[PDB]
This record gives structure tokens, sequence and C-alpha cells, in this order.
């Protein structure tokens, strides 16, 4: 319930939701599985540098 | 999280050893590990509380 909630807190920019979820605590060792990091970099904007 | 300033209140959870079920058996040399506990990994909820 908290895991996929922080994804949309990260993929959509929304940093104030990120501080809330970490305040209620996530794993970050079961959250930062390398699929989700590649998922995180996949939401970079297309016309970026 | 309510008061965002806070002072990070301190609370000692005096527990018995023979109840914690996900005991990683912290490092027998001198007990100095930063060793992380495994939290949600349990199908049991019996007399084996974390």
């Amino acid at each position: 319930h908290l895991e996929a909630s922080l994804m949309d807190a990260l993929l959509n920019d929304r940093p104030e939701f990120v501080r809330l979820l970490i305040s209620h605590g996530l794993s970050l060792g079961h959250f930062l599985t390398p699929m989700r990091l590649a998922q995180l970099y996949s939401a970079a904007p297309s016309n970026s540098l | 999280m309510a008061s965002t300033g806070g002072t990070k209140v301190v609370a000692m959870g005096v527990a018995p050893w023979g109840v914690v079920r996900n005991r990683d058996t912290l490092i027998n040399p001198k007990g100095s590990f930063p060793a992380r506990y495994r939290w949600r990994g349990d199908p049991e909820d019996g007399v084996q509380f974390p």
C-alpha cells in the first residue's frame, strides 16, 4: 500500500508527498529494487538533456 | 510527523529476547553491527511478534 504510493510520488514530481511517506517509513532496501530505479529513470521527459 | 519541528522523542522498548521472530542474531563479535531488521517478511502472526 505504501510501495506503489511512493512511486507515483516520485514519477509525478510531488516532493511533499515523498517526505510524508518516508516520515511514516518505507523499506528503502525493499523499495529501491533496481527495476524501480529503471522505472524511475524511464519517466524522464523525452525532450530533456 | 505532527509537530514538524519536534525533538525526536525517546522511548525504550524493553522486550524479551525469545519473542522477536526475525532475529538476525546480531554480530557475535562485540555487537557493533548496523545490521538492519527484516520487517514485513513473515506469514506468521502467532506468539512470534517482531
